[PDB]
């Protein structure tokens, strides 16, 4: 099955480079252009260039000849976009995509996106914090962390339905985030429901109980 | 969407047996005819005293009176002129050309005629070669001097600097590159073809 | 380049009507041109190419016709995982450039916020610090509002606001607030209010706790 | 095996007259001294008397012959007392046992009492009310009834441990009493507690369903 | 008539251990006297007869002796399923007459009573009175106190109580207290507290609600 | 006294007994001011204490200080058969009490106190001689267990106490036997409630 595994979320200071991968598996990587293409928070997308993995030969949107290098390893099948001298108008999501179906090509397969954040920022671990007041509603908090993301199950994946997590909101260098699940009266307290928090940036992993309050 | 095409009056169009064409009544908004819905020999003509309907074409106004003679009912072509009114109806004449040897299909071809024809190559007196086999000069454009094929090279080379200056023309994508083995693609590569 | 506008922006339709997406190009394109759908947090999936041609694994009630200038993405009849936004794209020179998009919304019942109030808790106010957090869950239709009030006051500073996009499995909306203080003027007062307002009712919706 | 069965609760206006009544089975009726013990309201026991059902010969203390009457019917194997002339310092529980082990005789078997109530007070019904607040107590309050028992039981019987049902507390012609439940926190509210009461005087039935306040 | 003392009254003993209970004849009977076991709500059940001699399907643990005018019954290890009350009785002559019992506590270590408060009932209210009812479960020792205040002050009247014996698996003690109002004079107030006073604490256990 | 005896002298019992003259018992025991205690030597234990006449150990016509109570005091109530006990001031024993006279009411009126004892029956009172009233037959009377009398050895003229004859001696009133005694001619026993409960042949 074809496929374009990209690389993981970037932190990355003012001036500073990134160099963001895109592993195609699943077909012959010398045969397509693979393109990539920006997307700023919920924005359009921006088509940044395309390179040709047999010949590494790329083409570039004028606007991003500046910013972007496209290179590929052809042994590892793999492509890198260096983005560099970075400002704050770069933080993006950014994907790879294989173009296909020619000769005016779509893009048949994408890859999952690799955020880019660029900000002078210190890395910092949230706190979690139990959320308790026929149905009943917890959740979690996670406050106070940097950078994007964090990611909240409940009962280590065994609560799926019931949950909303909310986007992150960010206030001076941290993001709050809270997550939300509405279960039946009759399992709590009865039976535990627990949140595990993990922010992979700092590798802070949190499990959290939430049982009832005055 | 689709086009029935059926005259009848009517969809707008005017067509043979009709004067104008503005829609039925509930869609016709033209003071210069007569809706579908008018009785037979009403139907699709001309209101009295009314002179033309801007159904019929541009070079009529919305008041019902030809535009006059110098007016622009027409846009530049590549190949030829701005559409002028003649002043006596209100269809938008045939363009004119422009002038042979003016550079049309993204400066691939040349009009004549105002046709769109040939190749850029004719403005210089050169004659259109493909490059064969650089990988990347397949999807250019290529000049030789006339029936001397050994000359072929690309608008953008050195040796036709006194013509083109070193400035590359491209082929337009879907042109048949490599002597007819392939065709270009939007980022003006060769592809191989089989039939 | 050549530019693509979409219209409208947004869309909003009821499960098994027909919709229809638009975009226009600055540039006779001829039929190259094609429709991508994203979901929330998803990749963009290619729909249509081409821009009458199907795509193999994708659904037949999408279509699409058009050719030079004028397009349109057709979906007959919506469903409710549809909810996504649809952007085209043209190849027919390079840089390739998008329209800006159209977001879909599936219309479904009125529904009310479910909401629900939650004090500090213990570590944080160990901590030096004190948050309030509102949920207002799983409403229909999306505009709503939030007042917070403490000890009967109203409070505009230190409160974060949230949205989720629509539900795809339940067709609703939720929104997160969160009263962020000091423990000390957290322990000032007494009484702590959230009031939501929404379309399901004349009169505010109130939770609310004491300082326990 | 040898059982003596009384009859059941007896309210009686002063004045009036009782009918109590105990029936043997298990041995020969008539081969043993039967006997009557009177027990007021946490107190001792006071003899009553006795009978012999073979002709009907009769033992009485001197307190209680202007009281009690002792007859049997042979056939029935059964025995009864008359009290008559019913006044308050009447009301009490009474007992029939059978006399054994001669000749010296010890009461070796014993009926369950017949509980006499003696009183002017009308019957009433009682009002029956939840009492709701890792372990939570929950309650049943029975209000204002006449006359004494009341039953209380939880989920017809299925919680059985966990109960305490308190004495009944009698004012102004009216008794109260309150019966009490502990259930872990688990099946409440999650799992139904639900209290019986039955007042067969009156003949009413209440269930009650427990539930949050 | 014969006379019976029994001694003492009452009697407390740990399980396991051995009790005797003593009976005075105010003449001579020789052995004619027999001894009863009365559990609560129960009948007198013969224990001994003849003041030695053993009953079928009498426990092993239960002996008697004596003669003339002074006899003992003897628990050589008590259970707490021996809570009751132990009567003689002589049948010397008639009128047959009994000694006053003595009552059995088994001891077991302290227990602070459990306390829980409830408020009236929906339909009590509906109806037109209020009661509020304390109870205070399973304490040992038997000895405790209640005390009721309303709005922070000590109500005497309407006070109703009631004490259990004591049990026989948990060798405990419980107690109801119960206070009665008119839906009026219970409206007038807000706070309503039970305090229970019992050994196993210097200071009194207090419940308490507000009315909602 | 509850409790098999030891059914052994020793002294430290309370009771005197060969070769001790007085016994107050143990130290512990002891209130006795006449007396050495049993765990006081031998040679002394059990035995009187010098100067001291006599213990009330020994008997009741001993005072509290050791004093020989003064003849005719009271050392024992009235018998149903015999007078009080009184001291002979020589000891510390109450002598046999004296007797009542014979035909004085005993047994709960059932006999005769004949030369200070217990014997015979009320009927011998009147020159009556006590028969057993006896059964119609097989069937059990309330007279089985009354007193009854008979002219002297001529049975047919046995009647109980309270029956229309003996009016003369007895007024009609019945005079029942004590529980335990013997009735209808043996084969039974009389119980609490004066039935007659019939008993095993053969013992
Ligand atoms: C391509 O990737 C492989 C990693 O397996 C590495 O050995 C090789 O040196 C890479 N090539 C270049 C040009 O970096
Ligand atoms: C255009 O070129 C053709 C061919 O040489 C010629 O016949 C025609 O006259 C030209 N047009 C003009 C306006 O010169
Ligand atoms: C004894 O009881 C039976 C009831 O089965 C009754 O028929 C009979 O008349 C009773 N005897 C008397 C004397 O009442
Ligand atoms: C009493 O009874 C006997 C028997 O007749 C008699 O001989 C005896 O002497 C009597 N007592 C007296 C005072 O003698
Ligand atoms: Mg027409
Ligand atoms: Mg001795």
């Amino acid at each position: 099955q074809v496929q374009l595994e990209e690389s993981g979320a970037e932190l990355a200071r003012p001036g500073s480079s990134v160099k963001l991968s895109c592993k195609a598996s699943g077909y012959t990587f010398t045969n397509y252009w693979l393109q990539w293409v920006k997307q700023r928070t919920g924005q359009g997308l921006e088509w940044i260039g395309a390179i040709y993995p047999r010949d590494g030969d790329a083409k570039y949107s004028q606007k991003f000849k500046d910013k972007a290098s496209l290179t590929v390893n052809e042994s590892s099948s793999t492509a890198y976009m260096h983005l560099s001298a970075l400002a704050s108008e770069d933080s993006a999501v950014y994907y790879c995509a294989r173009a296909n179906y020619g000769l005016y090509y779509a893009m048949d397969r994408w890859g999952q996106g690799t955020s880019v954040t660029v900000s002078s920022a210190k890395t910092t671990p949230p706190s979690v914090y139990p959320l308790a007041p026929s149905m009943v509603t917890l959740g979690c908090l996670v406050k106070g962390y940097f950078p994007e993301p964090v990611t909240v199950t409940w009962n280590s994946g065994s609560l799926s339905s019931g949950v909303h997590t909310f986007p992150a909101v960010l206030q001076s260098d941290l993001y709050t985030l809270s997550s939300s699940v509405t279960v039946p009266s009759s399992p709590w307290p009865s039976e535990t429901v627990t949140c595990n928090v993990a922010h992979p940036a700092s590798s802070t992993k949190v499990d959290k109980k939430i049982v009832p309050r005055d | 969407g689709l086009a029935s095409g059926q005259p009848i009056c009517g969809n707008g169009m005017v067509e043979q047996g009709e004067e104008c064409d503005c829609g039925y009544s509930d869609q016709c908004k033209d003071e210069c005819c007569y809706d579908a819905n008018q009785p037979e020999g009403k139907k699709c003509k001309l209101k009295p005293g009314k002179q033309c309907s801007p159904s019929q074409g541009p070079c009529c106004t919305a008041h019902c009176a030809f535009k006059s003679k110098t007016e622009k009912c027409r846009d530049d072509s590549d190949c030829a002129k701005e559409g002028i009114c003649n002043g006596i109806t209100a269809l938008c004449p045939a363009s004119d050309p422009k002038p042979n040897f003016t550079d049309c299909n993204r400066h691939t071809q040349v009009c004549i005629n105002g046709q769109c024809a040939g190749s850029i190559c004719e403005k210089h007196g050169l004659e259109e070669c493909t490059c064969a086999s650089d990988d990347k000069e397949l999807c250019h454009v290529c000049c030789m001097k006339k029936m001397e094929p050994s000359t072929c090279a690309s608008t953008g080379s050195v040796q036709w600097n006194k013509y083109f200056l070193g400035r590359t023309i491209t082929l337009q994508p879907g042109s048949p590159c490599n002597d007819f083995r392939g065709y270009c693609d939007v980022f003006m590569r060769c592809r191989g073809s089989a039939s | 380049d050549i530019f693509l506008t979409q219209s409208p922006a947004n869309m909003s339709v009821s499960p098994g009507e027909r919709v229809s997406f638009s975009c226009r190009a600055s540039q006779n394109i001829g039929t190259n041109i094609h429709w991508y759908q994203q979901r929330t947090n998803g990749s963009p999936r290619l729909l249509i190419k081409y821009a009458s041609e199907s795509i193999s694994g994708i659904p037949s009630r999408f279509s699409g016709s058009g050719s030079g200038t004028d397009f349109i993405l057709s979906i007959n009849t919506v469903e409710s995982e549809d909810i996504a936004v649809y952007f085209c794209q043209q190849s027919n020179r390079w840089p390739f450039t998008f329209g800006s998009g159209t977001k879909l919304e599936v219309i479904r019942a009125d529904a009310a916020p479910t909401v629900s109030i939650f004090p500090p808790s213990s570590e944080q106010l160990t901590s030096g610090g004190a948050s309030v957090v509102c949920f207002l869950n799983n409403f229909y239709p999306k505009d709503i509002n939030v007042k917070w009030k403490i000890d009967g006051s109203e409070r505009q500073n230190g409160v974060l606001n949230s949205w989720t996009d629509q539900d795809s499995k339940d067709s609703t909306y939720s929104m997160s607030s969160t009263l962020t203080l000091t423990k000390d003027e957290y322990e000032r007062h007494n009484s702590y209010t959230c009031e939501a307002t929404h379309k399901t009712s004349t009169s505010p919706i109130v939770k609310s706790f004491n300082r326990n």
